DNA sequence: AGGTCGGCCGACTGCGGCA
DNA sequence: AATGCCGCAGTCGGCCGACCT
DNA sequence: AGGTCGGCCGACTGCGGCA
DNA sequence: AATGCCGCAGTCGGCCGACCT
């Protein structure tokens, strides 16, 4: 499953990109392109397809 | 048809309305088209900062910028999420002492906790400050960089500082910084009275007044769908916590998601 | 008595929901103590930004920044605030003939208002544009210094439009930084239907109707107290129109002030 | 009134009708007016069929290719000061005239390379616009072009004589503002207002009004409400609805 | 569990009370663990009269004056390192107290000067704090100060075998905290928790808790509600309150 | 003018008396008690009858 | 797993087919049709039954 | 009568004042300090004494 | 003695702005 | 790796006291 | 033929963020 | 001298159609 998501830090809108997990107030994204996962709030996730 | 309706909203970026009325089509149908829309981009409550179930479990802290004061603007805050009694210590720096010093003096104020919350600073994730977590058996959370919401509570206590900073130094002369801070929290901690009639402070130490409660609807987001019914254990503006027989722990969530049950 | 709680208050600025509890008093009193404090400094929906009545009445200009063309980031906007129609003008400055330029457009874009609100900028305040006004016989309102909500409808428009833009842009390329300007204006009033099935142009420019109404109670803040009853005009979300036989002119008020008469 | 009347024709330089319908001016006083002025001598909807032309203002020499769309129905006009004839130039006379006409069900242009473009026929097919060849020439399509050509050069050479203009493009604005929403016909309406559409079957009262400020009838005006002995009516040239007792109101039909 | 007994009898040196009531210890064994340490040998109400001193601790040198107030009733002891004996050093220290500890409704202090101010009157006033003069000098209230000097100075004593403080006032702090809120009384009880005075007539039930997990019984602890054969009950260092089958539970009398 | 209002201290209805001006739902009462003009929530006025 | 889902598009219950997860009230919805995973408003989700 | 007022301009918190008029969404302050009158918002009064 | 009304008071809500 | 908040000060509805019927 | 239920659709609302 | 706004996309309640009784 992928999602769309804001930068917390620029706030430069970021996505489509790779879901990993959610829930609970928060969110996981994690491209090959990134270093290590990306950890965000949930409002900040959109349902991407 | 929907194609001719995704045709024309890939073309113009049509009003999912507008969309509904040329080519009469359902609400939702209209929803759908412009949802798929990659070009096109509302954000309700979601996420809820949750708190300690009782005194001395949970812990907020995080600094300042007291200007008022130069150097002195370091000012070291942390709250017990429950009760939110409040602490602060006017530093002149943020090093592990000023830190340290901070946490001497408010574990005399306010006690010891079960856990503490910092946000994301080098100044709690040094290594000597993770050794006193050991000394001292403290559990810490960090939260996401960069969202302050992981700080809420504190943030939201820093206005009220703050405030009461500002109508204090208006009310007169003090000796010094720490005149004028320890008579605030004087006042935020045993002065200041709830719509409860109580103190603060009387919250942090109080025994536990509990109330019973009523059961109620409870929506996972994770299953979109209601639980229960079962008694709510508290709520505030905002807010809710749940503690279901099967649950593993303590739910807390926005109080828009609570139905209570007849 | 009251007296020493004044004291209390104003040796610690007490809450006063302490001050009740401390000196058994109602909150009315304890309100008035805390409200008389000099050293103790909310802003619920009090004005609201008035429009025309009918299209072309009243229109409202402004500029903004659309950086993406360099130069050309000199928009200019009108919007007829009746019917929230809407036109602008990618130009390279803020000049007299820039503005005039936007203009001419404008009249044969829209048309012709009785009246125009814009803010206190130059490229208002000038006499040449004074001078084309008074050839053209259009009132001219600047509103207050400062407020940008004198310009709320504009600038709320220059939300849609900035979107707009921004959603064309992502679709495809465009000939010129005017091409797209064109597109968005052509959607925003020919192809954005309203909850009502309608268009910003077929309002702007629609048959002439008008729906029955209710009569309100009307709250006047200058007295103090309930008018009317009598038929409400208009409204929208927080807002609300109403012109009584015995008033000078048509009464615009937050719709929190309207009590529906029974 | 009249006197402004004078004004607003060395304005804008509006005809007869137009003069007459505003200020309730004898025809052939608002004639006189007009003469005495040193410079002034289809389907059943709006929106469907368009005759596009280009022209050559050599008054501006640059600007000079003007691109005109017309509404056949209404006869609304608008016109794009271009620089060239290309396909691109179309094109964005195009848009605009999306901007300000909005989009048609089908277009009359000649079979110019500037027209032919296969990717104006893309753009043709997007919005949907069935094309006219304009291979049938004839005094139909011919008139509407050439009395819109003239009309325009006609409020273009009355502007000549208030030359206070920064571009070519304030000066044809201003003409062409004229032209649709100023003049009128011989039922009042403006070109603007037929292209629109809103004319139909209007069933809103309307009264007579007796302006009491003078003590006599105006309008009929279109009647919004009524109450407690009172009517509200909203004219013409009012800024808002006006309450008059309904022994002053004429119900007119 | 007797090692982390240890490890924080090192870490603070709590008396064996503190040590026996949190590890469950003999108390024989507690003092055990206090002996082989290398550092270790009123009315009914609180908050409502104080006692004032002021002594030299030469081991900060500058810091010495210690300020220190402590609850007649409660015992709880708080104390300011100052630089001096100066009225604003005390109305520092004062402002101090009262955000520990509160406003008190009578405080005794000695007849020195840095008592006596008008402006400390003032204070006094504003506060309704009434002044106990302690003119006269009595072993009571001498006891008071005595005990509460040494008990200070016996913890600071204590801290001298893990100097890593950065300032004196870390080490009062710290010193504080444990003489305060870490140190027991025979009732298991701290000196902040009787200062803070939340014990009385309390109506909640306690239950004996089966902890499923070692299969035996623990607590009491106190009940937070109950349902559907299951209790609620929340015990001392749970993170959370625990559901628990009924049948494994105990109203404890 | 002479209106009546609640005494915001005490409760008591006080006046009808010297209204010096209203607005924004408050009324400014200020009769020759100088020691304070006082604007009254508009809810508190009772107009003389 | 197994659950049934209004179409979005057509209003007709769909499935019960391949869920492949769930959150922030959606469930994105995505067996072997390649065309798009879905995340479905939970509110139109009935599970197998 | 007087007024609290805020500074539009700058964000800093003026007044106590001269009030002048208010009434439908704005009101004027104007001490002789000013070389003329203050027209602001009534969103930035507070009803003084 | 029961009914009507004022008022007396708790409870709930839009708002802003902390980072 | 976790997640907005809550005081201000208005505003509404309800409960109770006093006084009229 | 009347009753029960789904769903189908309008209506209304918290939110942010333009200056 | 005049004064916040409105689109998004969720969410609730009601009206009507289909189908069960
Ligand atoms: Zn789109
Ligand atoms: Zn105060
Ligand atoms: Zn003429
Ligand atoms: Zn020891």
């Amino acid at each position: 499953p992928m999602v769309m998501w804001k930068d917390l830090l620029t706030g430069s809108w970021k996505g489509p990109d790779v879901l990993i997990t959610a829930g609970r107030g928060y969110a996981c994204v994690f491209p090959q392109d990134a270093e290590s996962p990306i950890w965000v709030p949930d409002r900040f996730i959109r349902p991407f397809t | 048809a929907l194609e001719s309706a995704q045709e024309s909203h890939a073309l113009h970026h049509q009003n999912a309305a507008a969309l509904r009325f040329q080519f009469h089509i359902t609400r939702e149908q209209a929803r759908e088209i412009v949802k798929l829309c990659p070009n096109c981009p509302h954000a309700p409550q979601l996420g809820v900062n949750p708190r300690g179930l009782k005194p001395r479990v949970l812990w907020q802290m995080d600094v300042t910028h007291v200007s008022e004061f130069g150097k002195l603007k370091y000012v070291h805050v942390t709250v017990d999420t429950y009760s939110h009694f409040t602490f602060a210590t006017a530093r002149t720096g943020e090093a592990t002492k000023d830190v340290l010093q901070h946490l001497a003096q408010s574990f005399a104020y306010m006690g010891i906790p079960q856990k503490i919350k910092t946000d994301n600073a080098p100044a709690y994730v040094s290594r000597s400050i993770q050794e006193f977590l050991a000394r001292w058996k403290i559990s810490h959370v960090t939260g996401i960089p960069y969202n302050p919401q992981g700080q809420a509570i504190v943030e939201r206590t820093h206005q009220n500082i703050k405030a009461q900073l500002n109508k204090l130094q208006k009310a007169g002369k003090y000796y010094t910084p720490h005149h004028l801070l320890a008579h605030a929290l004087f006042v935020l901690n045993h002065v200041n009275m709830d719509n409860q009639g109580h103190t603060a402070a009387e919250r942090h130490w109080g025994p536990i007044s509990a109330d019973p409660k009523p059961m109620v609807m409870w929506k996972d987001l994770l299953t979109g769908s209601w639980k229960g019914p079962d008694v709510l254990i508290t709520a505030g503006r905002g807010y809710a916590c749940v503690f279901p027989q099967d649950a593993e722990s303590p739910i807390w969530v926005p109080d828009r998601f609570i139905r209570p049950f007849t």
